[PDB]
């Protein structure tokens, strides 16, 4: 109930991918859940406003909210596709698809 | 490179916008009825190869106002 | 759908050792003119096309020789030049062995087609056979294993 | 109801940093509010893991969850304060305290 | 020079941690209950500094397990 | 209670919002007398003053009533 990552598994037919993605067919790119409450944990390398924001939130918690759980480090994987032209393209590092680390900002 | 574009969004400042390319994308949440959104698209062209699917509808092309009367439609 | 070598050079990406070449294309053929006495020559159109701002670092010419009635030893060979004008430039001169497809690098002919500056995507390959393990062989060509282009780059 | 910057005033008399935090008093530190909703704004800047959450999210509703509006750049502001000794120090740029961009992740 | 501290949160993986410092922490948000948490600290030693409010008690030390029996209150005022 | 000259330092570098010092640090410490100090490991000390009037005495302070010292990281 904690900010932490967690397995999410993407079927990229669900999304209408599988027209131009040819390999993989789905892949896990994880996702983060949880809440971030006061203490904020060190895994979850909270920064100075995220701090502030937080202790202001404990007193006002409707007017100020608390920060998110987002992923904060993003991995890239191999993938096989087709471009706008229909070149079959493979990229080894297509960034930014799979969640490295969470944190709160 | 930049194209204009018809401009019917939240997002939009004016009838018309200029970017890389034009979209035309209709989304659906699973309770509320669907919205249609024109403007102009930047960044993420992959997202213009995929097939519509019952939620989304992510329609694109190259030309000047090509946004500007098309209808789409789900599943 | 895309060949099968596409698929197998994905297959070796995923499985564990850091490849030199970030991006890998894969060009199909377009057109064929066979030209028929000494041996058997054709005619390849391609359409090859990159972004400036990548650099090639290697090219492919994908072919697969075989003939009717079929050693380990047939002495065949492939000798490809790179069309400009109705001129040639020899590219490459490989000895054929076995029946299957072969890997022949022409990268200095991509390199001047992107960065074209001077006619381009045509080229003309020959193929001739000399022992008796099998009389005439040639390139599949359109009448199943068509020939394509498979160019390595980096974004850099 | 999208995601935006909002001002929030930071008085470090309401979280208890009064004691070593000599000056400002309060400050402007912002907020990052509003939700990521599909299409996605290019001042947003969604990263691709983004993307295809909010896609995964749109079928799976109650499974998976949108992206978070969270601070994506932060400035430093100057504070003069004491440290656990006691020593009146004076830092120029006090790093991570307001923010400068926000976006969805 | 890292210092062992007494590990009583739910952020705890074992019984005790290590860090730079250790840490009790007594949180209570204007609408729910109180917590209590103990662990480790590493990257904000400004909250060592501050003066408990009625929300937040933040308590620091730097011995082996000192961490252990300090009691800590709040208070409304 | 601090100097009033590590208050006039801060309104100094705020009002300006350009004056770019050269060292992001400063710190103030309170016959023949002595006083202690203690500089962080990581930074490197670039300027010290004993402070009235202004002495150089950045040299004895790279070993061994409020001395200024300016330090980055
Ligand atoms: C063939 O190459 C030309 C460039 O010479 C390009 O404009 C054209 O789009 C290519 N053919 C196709 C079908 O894309
Ligand atoms: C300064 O004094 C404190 C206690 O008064 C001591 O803990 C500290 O070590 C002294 N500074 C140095 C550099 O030793």
């Amino acid at each position: 109930s904690h900010c932490q990552k967690t397995s999410l598994r993407v079927n990229f037919e669900d999304i209408g991918w599988d027209s131009w993605i040819i390999a993989p067919k789905e892949y896990e790119a994880y996702e983060c859940k949880g809440g971030c409450f006061f203490p904020l944990a060190d895994d979850v390398t909270p920064t100075k406003h995220a701090i502030v924001q937080t202790l202001v939130h404990l007193k006002f918690p409707t007017k100020v909210g608390k920060a998110c759980c987002v992923p904060t480090k993003l991995s890239p994987i191999s993938v096989l596709y087709k471009d706008d032209m229909g070149v079959p393209t493979l990229k080894y590092h297509y960034e930014g698809m799979s969640v490295a680390e969470c944190g709160c900002r | 490179p930049l194209v204009t574009c018809t401009c019917e969004s939240p997002h939009c400042k004016g009838p018309t916008c200029r970017g890389a390319w034009c979209t035309v994308v209709l989304v659906r949440e699973e309770g509320r009825h669907p919205q249609e959104h024109r403007g102009c698209g930047n960044l993420h062209r992959e997202l213009c190869r995929g097939r519509p699917t019952e939620f989304v509808n992510h329609y694109c092309c190259d030309s000047h106002l090509c946004n500007h009367n098309v209808s789409l439609v789900l599943e | 759908e895309p060949p099968q070598y596409m698929i197998d050079l994905y297959n070796r990406y995923t499985s564990d050792t850091t490849p030199a070449s970030n991006i890998v294309r894969s060009f199909s053929m377009e057109d064929a003119i066979s030209i028929t006495f000494p041996f058997q020559k054709h005619i390849l159109l391609f359409n090859i096309s990159i972004p400036r701002h990548e650099q090639i670092t290697r090219a492919e010419l994908r072919l697969y020789v075989s003939c009717q009635n079929h050693s380990h030893d047939l002495k065949g060979s492939v000798v490809i030049y790179d069309v400009l004008d109705g001129t040639k430039t020899f590219l490459v001169s490989q000895d054929i062995q076995d029946e299957g497809w072969e890997t022949l690098e022409v990268s200095s002919a991509v390199k001047r087609w992107v960065r074209s500056d001077s006619s381009k995507n045509k080229l003309e390959v020959t193929v001739e056979s000399h022992r008796k393990g099998c009389d005439t062989l040639d390139i599949s060509v359109p009448p199943r294993n068509l020939p394509f282009f498979v160019v390595f780059s980096n974004d850099h």
